[PDB]
């Protein structure tokens, strides 16, 4: 059942090469689209098909189309050196941006563009068999990840409604970001895409870069060192799929998704060593998880009750090691809401975690990732939602959005919504 | 440590199980009415903003067309109080010049009287 | 990709706009000729943003050339890059201006602006997309500032989707051409309001208050002044010139900028002032001092609305940042609070020809007022009394247009205040 | 492009265009015979020198200007001068009797027989121009010709060409060297009438003309030439941003736009600096500040009138030779510190300022010495008023008696000509002493 | 440009008129056959104002009803340079009967009069005018004379008339009848000249007598002084500089109101013909003794009354700034003499050619109102004998009414009045 990628604007696309470049060398498959390793040539249902198809030469190309209205970064994929993998038709360009606009990349531009990159999908979506979902990146603050990937989402759901929508979000943040119009575009988009996403990961850009300087005794990080963290909670997420637990995208919204609203798990990575010894416990690996300094999204877990949470697993791991990992930690009182059953989903997968050669993070024998839906994640929208009043109290800005035809209310209709959301969150926290 | 463990899918380079620690629309018209109403407001705003930049056009059209107003009418009284002054000033001379040899017509005819008074004297 | 149209308007706006091309020639490696001879990649990345491919190896600046009168632009082909302007690109009058806002604008200007148009479209069609256009010229004058405002009012209509940038030249005392600045400047900051999406005020009394008193000149020559300005501008504009981690456009910017469309008035800024690399701390403390800034406003009588400042030379980033948050939360009093995260800045490494290090400052502040109140006060000095007003009637204007006009500015000295005591 | 016509009338008005197109002739170093040997482009060409002179295609240089005088004696010695292959004989144009001194005789009955042979005259020239700027009208105001002729050629020319700009190098009366006991009379007639026909009108009086070359070159009675070749160094330092390639020009409408606050003010007075002898030529030079504090001297002012007594409202200070920007802005501004200096209230800013870099020349063999740097300074001040008082007061005094009212009268004017234009005087008077209250 | 005309009448016209033309002519180096031979080329210039080039011939009109003065003024040296159609004689004189002049006789060849002048006028570039010597106290040069004034300013009513007029006086002719020729006149010339120069023979008398130590002055000894202020005032009309020779210009200045228009010459130094000039006077005694009664061609002190204008004309080689601290000096130091609503009524010329014999010489031209004392004398001679209405039938029976005397006193009259009324006009 295959899955299809999506990268919307500069933060999905850089991302999206960041995991595609992952996905190869975990399953070992080389720049120029070889994979010595396979043996069905041009055919198959292994696992790993799952996310890429195979050419009549051999040739492992993914099922993903990249998304920018700037050609500036897709560029860099259409040259880069993994640029053979992809076919000059799953990247798309226009060349002018949405100018951290929400409105201009979702109501002016994108009126313009969405019928091509759908065009695109269904031709990707013609070569599955079966296929579950999509799989979205984007950023939250930039014009073409906040406006045209809402307009996307919506538009993929009345053509395959049939199918699942995962995303991927970057969470703006004040050190790390590029337009004080983020808030705006943030409330924006998670207004428009609630209702048409199953699950949505999202990741607090800020989390990183601290993890990253305390971690790896990095100066500051680049966009690249992010980037290649990033790519490890994505592909142990996507792992399971690329290897039959969170084998079926409807298992991520069962599994981890008890009501439609509260779709925002918080994700949690651990270890993190840099490459500059003999590994740590898987204790101490799954303790990491539950200790905030390891969080994607900054917010304070104490705070909030759980409601569903998923632990995979990556490298030499046995079922009775976690069991009594999972004893000990029962020696913090994770509280959990009462409709729902303490306790852990765990996924095994044995062959240990690669890495890019060269990079930042060490090699490590064994890895894990916490997938948790808690209530504490609301603080993180609180957040948002004060600096977005900050602004709109005045209409700060807002002169920019109306100007592309965008009514005024429709900051409100979100603002409100996203009331809403903060709301529902407490009423279960 | 009683964790009911539940033993599921399993397989070669894959297992998973999960440990219990205690028990318990779409439419596209729609959608494409939203986009172009934004695009026909969007249209609104450049009318307005075109009928704005016409105004504008037409106040620098009577600007300009004063100026030539104010040039042409310059012109025009310049030319007729030149033309007035000239011919009041030519009444003026030809009156003086026309009284001051009628003068010298009477005094003429003074003269000849004068003379025709001695021929009457003469016949005494 | 992305091109920017360049337009010169008046004496000093083709004076400026010269020393302009000739600087960021000389930062692209590019001589008078047009032919390459630099000795990086990185000077032709983004070339085309200011530059057209000549037929041959060569490169043209895509700027039009404006004037009513063919003095001072025949002065700039005479010029060391003189020969480098497309000669097509230069379009003059004979009738002159006069110094007079009213010929610029309305009679005279009308007689030429058809022509300068139709060289605007013809390198309009040579864009594969055109993201707008930059004006330099002052507001004193009678070409620049009338006949430019005049032309940036027909270039919104025919682009209307595009972005206008002036760089304006703001009358002094100090540094003067015509007795009737107050009224030029004040008729054309009327129509800045309007059809400029952000407009950097260069202010003559900065200008020359900075070259003389902190820099020790005993009177600054013009071209100290320009000098100024120059490698102002060459600041303000390296990130849409050099590429980095961003791709830096004229939109996004004014996005980010102006959070009112009124409000679209800068305040530049540049350290080092010169005539020994800086350090990175004295850089933002100098950047943002009153004494670097280009127009003539105290900072600290006013609140930043946003603010953009780009580094330039071989210099650490973590050491930028800390420094820009430093200075943020040092001074937490003059920046509004209803706008998060409202300093943003970026770094390039590539610094300016005769220095290592150098940090340029675009500031949105509402201090900036004093700037309008000062012209207020010298054109209410000359209106209250009608003087020299008989040369603006004789043009076919009429007086409520120069009331228009005031108030305009007045208002929007009011609403800059307005916002200095938001919370 | 940009041309400029240049109408001398009368006496005072034709010898002092001797003087000025001989300065012009030798500091664009144009031959007697109208050559040009500096002009490569041959019978064309739109050099700047060309804004004064029209070329021919034997190469003759022709002046863009007309002499007219009611009587031939002055213009014949034109016809017969150095410089007679200069002009073509149409340009010099005479009747047989002059106005007598009389007003009346220039304006009306004399003059009216060669006005429009005049006029026709000024448009061919004119027809011969690409982009005409506008006029120089030079003429005095105390004879029949230079008041009562160009009062009719100033308007004749506005209906001919409109509000193109008419501006007149005017001789203003002085007792002490006058010629006339009319002299008030036509001075005030021919301003009544030309006020509204003249954007701007640069005035010296022959009087302290006369005073300064006695004190500065030593000479115990300055001839006439004296006094008109120092002239020529005003005018031409007025033209010279015209006809030379400059750095900071000032063409005709930027006179007009600067140095007239409004329509009836627009008598500006000359000043010139520096005025050195010959004989004690080559000391050392003197400064770009001394010049200009020389022009702001109530002893150097070309019309005998104290500035003291007045408020500044405009400053034109057009320099030529070895001067440069900076000087003149340092210059001007300790001038603007001086509290003896006064400008009023509705002009804060109050300076313009024209620079060339060409040397100024003098005639050989003259009373005056070559120097490096010079200014001449177009000051609109209240402080003329006094002329006009002085004049308007020599006027009371004969028109009470109605004195010398009958050689008026004789030739058509009436009586009421006379105090419609003193009345109009006197709105003048009290037009300079209004612009002067404080605000 | 610029010709004068010139007409002599009676005998004293043509006797001082003859003596005028010996001035000029020896001053412009042209002997009495007529041919030029003089030094320098100044005496050219302006020649043609006053002598047409044939040879030059003066542009002279000689007339007179007594036919034998033209045979005198013939046989007189200077005699042939005169053209013989230029002369004009009727059959005998008036015998100092004004009304034969005016009405009678003299009416008979006035025709043949305007005949050589329309001639004369014809030949003219541009005709300045007319000057006319003549006397009041004969009957041709007077009655006549002015009839021919008036008839030639209906042919040219926009040209200069100027007349040199010599008043009578008992001191040298004891003709009764003169006041009634003198009055009869003053009446016609106040009306139809631009300037009549009132020479005085009261005054020539005096000077001769009391000044010059002259025993029985002849006619030739006042002549002298008349030829002498002739030529004084018509140096620059003969002469060039920067000065325009022009007569309307003079008579514009120098006439403030149209009847006061009757000048005070004066002279220095006077001198006899055979005199030895043992020195020159310098400039502060020309401009002095310039403005001194003995110096006057009127009898009339010019302390009696105050200048409207002045003009005056100094000759030889001297420096121009003396000659304008002098005419300063005299001005303020009698500034009581000058009326003060005319600004600037006195302006001064300066030739460097001098008179014949003498290197330094000054002319004086006044416009004074004191010229009413010489009004007043022929006024108070007039009454006197109309009074008694002595002698009338001698103009009564030519066919003038008594009425016409009443006219010509009262106009009179009121030009002595019109002069004392200026005299003491304030200037406010
Ligand atoms: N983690 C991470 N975040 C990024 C990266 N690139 C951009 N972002 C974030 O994305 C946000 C802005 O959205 P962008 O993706 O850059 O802009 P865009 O999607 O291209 O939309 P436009 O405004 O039309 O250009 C900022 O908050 C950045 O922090 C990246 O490479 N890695
Ligand atoms: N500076 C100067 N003033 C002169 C000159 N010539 C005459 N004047 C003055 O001009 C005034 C007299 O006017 P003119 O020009 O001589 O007279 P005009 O124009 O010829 O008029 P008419 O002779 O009456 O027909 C007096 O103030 C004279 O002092 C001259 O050459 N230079
Ligand atoms: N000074 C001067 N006066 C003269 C001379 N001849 C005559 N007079 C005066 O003229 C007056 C007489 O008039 P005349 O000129 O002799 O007479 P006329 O003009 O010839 O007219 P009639 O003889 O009557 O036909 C007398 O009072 C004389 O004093 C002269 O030669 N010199
Ligand atoms: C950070 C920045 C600094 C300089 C430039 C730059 O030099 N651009 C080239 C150019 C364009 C137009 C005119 N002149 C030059 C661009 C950016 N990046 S930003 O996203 O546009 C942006 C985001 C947020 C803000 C502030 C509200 C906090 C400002 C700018
Ligand atoms: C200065 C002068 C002296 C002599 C003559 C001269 O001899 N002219 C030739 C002539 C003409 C007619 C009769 N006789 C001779 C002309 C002038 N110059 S002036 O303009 O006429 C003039 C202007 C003002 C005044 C004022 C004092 C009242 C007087 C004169
Ligand atoms: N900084 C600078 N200012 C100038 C320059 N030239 C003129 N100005 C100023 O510009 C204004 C006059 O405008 P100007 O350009 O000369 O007039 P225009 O030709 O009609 O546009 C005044 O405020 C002058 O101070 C220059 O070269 N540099
Ligand atoms: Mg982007
Ligand atoms: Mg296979
Ligand atoms: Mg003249
Ligand atoms: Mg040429
Ligand atoms: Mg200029
Ligand atoms: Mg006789």
């Amino acid at each position: 059942r295959e899955c299809i990628s999506i990268h919307v604007g500069q933060a999905g696309v850089q991302i999206g090469n960041a995991c595609w470049e992952l996905y190869c060398l975990e399953h070992g498959i080389q720049p120029d689209g070889q994979m010595p390793s396979d043996k069905t040539i041009g055919g198959g249902d292994d696992s790993f098909n799952t996310f890429f198809s195979e050419t009549g030469a051999g040739k492992h190309v993914p099922r993903a189309v990249f998304v920018d209205l700037e050609p500036t970064v897709i560029d860099e994929v259409r040259t880069g050196t993994y640029r053979q993998l992809f076919h000059p038709e799953q990247l798309i360009t226009g060349k002018e941006d949405a100018a951290n606009n929400y409105a201009r990349g979702h109501y002016t531009i994108g009126k313009e563009i969405i019928d091509l990159v759908l065009d695109r999908i269904r031709k990707l979506a013609d070569q599955c068999t079966g296929l579950q979902g999509f799989l979205v990146f984007h950023s939250f603050g930039g014009g073409t990840g906040s406006g045209f990937t809402s307009l996307l989402m919506e538009r993929l759901s009345v053509d395959y409604g049939k199918k699942s929508k995962l995303e991927f979000s970057i969470y703006p943040a004040p050190q790390v970001s590029t337009a004080v119009v983020e808030p705006y575009n943030s409330i924006l988009t998670t207004h428009t895409t609630l209702e048409h996403s199953d699950c949505a990961f999202m990741v607090d850009n800020e989390a990183i870069y601290d993890i990253c300087r305390r971690n790896l005794d990095i100066e500051r990080p680049t966009y690249t060192n992010l980037n290649r963290l990033i790519s490890q909670i994505v592909s142990s997420i996507t792992a399971s799929l690329r290897f039959d637990l969170n084998v079926d995208l409807t298992e991520f919204q069962t599994n981890l998704v008890p009501y439609p609203r509260i779709h925002f798990p918080l994700a949690t990575y651990a270890p993190v060593i840099s490459a500059e010894h003999e590994q740590l416990s898987v204790a101490e690996i799954t303790n990491a998880c539950f200790e905030p300094a390891n969080q994607m999204v900054k917010c304070d877990p104490r705070h909030g009750k759980y409601m569903a949470c998923c632990l995979l697993y990556r490298g030499d791991v046995v079922p009775k090691d976690v069991n009594a990992a999972i004893a000990t930690i029962k020696t913090r009182s994770i509280q959990f809401v009462d409709w729902c059953p303490t306790g852990f989903k765990v996924g095994i997968n044995y062959q240990p975690p690669t890495v890019v050669p060269g990079g930042d993070l060490a090699k490590v024998q064994r890895a894990v990732c916490m997938l948790s839906n808690t209530t504490a994640i609301a603080e993180a929208w609180a957040r948002l939602d004060h600096k977005f009043d900050l602004m709109y109290a005045k209409r700060a800005f807002v002169h920019w959005y109306v100007g592309e035809g965008m009514e005024e209310g429709e900051f409100s209709e979100a603002r409100e919504d996203m009331a809403a959301l903060e709301k529902d969150y407490e009423e279960v926290g | 440590a009683d964790m009911e463990v539940i033993e599921l899918n399993k397989c070669t380079s894959g297992q998973s199980f999960e440990v219990i620690l205690k028990p318990p629309d779409p439419s596209l018209e729609e959608i494409q009415k939203k986009l172009e109403a934004a695009e026909e407001r969007r249209k609104y705003q450049e009318a307005e903003l075109l009928k704005h930049l016409a105004e504008k056009r037409e106040h620098e059209r009577e600007v300009i067309q004063k100026a030539i107003e104010e040039n042409n009418n310059f012109i025009k009284m310049a030319k007729e109080k030149l033309a007035q002054k000239m011919e009041s000033n030519k009444e003026n001379r030809e009156a003086h010049l026309a009284a001051m040899l009628e003068r010298l017509q009477e005094k003429d005819k003074h003269a000849e009287e004068v003379r025709k008074n001695k021929e009457l004297k003469e016949e005494a | 990709m992305r091109e920017i149209v360049h337009i010169q308007a008046g004496q000093c706006g083709n004076q400026i706009g010269a020393k302009f091309w000739e600087v960021i020639s000389d930062e692209h490696g590019i001589d008078p000729t047009g032919s390459y001879h630099g000795d990086s990649d990185l000077q032709l990345e983004r070339i085309n943003v200011y530059y057209n491919e000549a037929t041959g190896n060569k490169y043209v600046p895509r700027a039009i050339l404006v004037d009513l009168e063919p003095g001072t632009m025949d002065s700039v082909r005479s010029g060391p890059f003189g020969q480098i302007f497309r000669p097509d690109n230069f379009v003059f009058g004979q009738s002159g201006a006069g110094n007079n806002w009213a010929k610029g604008h309305y009679t005279e200007g009308a007689e030429l602006v058809d022509s300068v148009l139709d060289v605007v479209r013809k390198e309009s069609e040579s864009c594969d997309c055109l993201q707008g256009f930059q004006l330099t010229h002052s507001l004193g004058g009678g070409t620049g500032s009338g006949m430019g405002t005049l032309l940036i009012s027909k270039i919104r209509e025919e682009y209307p989707d595009r972005i206008m940038n002036t760089f304006s030249v703001m009358p002094s005392p100090k540094v003067s051409d015509t007795v009737v600045e107050p009224y030029n400047a004040t008729l054309s900051v009327h129509q800045l309001v309007e059809n400029t999406d952000e407009t950097y005020c260069i202010d003559n009394e900065a200008l020359y208050d900075i070259c003389f008193r902190t820099l020790k000149l005993t009177t600054p020559t013009y071209g100290d002044l320009n000098h100024l300005v120059s490698a102002t501008m060459s600041g303000v504009t390296t990130c849409l010139r050099f590429p980095g981690q961003l791709n830096a456009d004229l939109r996004k910017l004014a996005v980010n900028m102006v959070p009112f469309p009124r409000l679209h008035f800068f305040m530049p800024g540049f350290a080092p002032l010169t005539s020994r690399a800086l350090t990175v701390p004295e850089l933002t403390q100098q950047m943002f001092d009153s004494k670097n800034m280009m127009a003539a406003c105290d900072p600290r009588h006013g609140r930043y609305l946003t603010v953009a400042a780009i580094f330039r030379g071989r210099m650490s980033m973590k050491e930028v940042d800390e420094q820009m948050l430093n200075v943020q939360n040092k001074n937490s009093s003059y920046f509004v609070e209803w706008i998060p995260n409202n300093v943003k800045t970026a770094v390039c490494d590539i610094p300016p020809r005769g220095l290592k290090m150098s940090a340029t400052f675009i500031g949105n502040s509402t201090a900036i007022q004093e700037l309008f109140k000062r012209i207020s006060e010298q054109f209410t000095a000359m209106f209250r009394r009608k003087a020299f007003l008989h040369w603006y009637t004789g043009e076919g204007m009429d007086e409520m247009e120069f009331t228009e006009a005031e108030s305009n500015m007045n208002d929007l000295v009011s609403e800059y205040q307005q916002y200095q005591d938001a919370t």
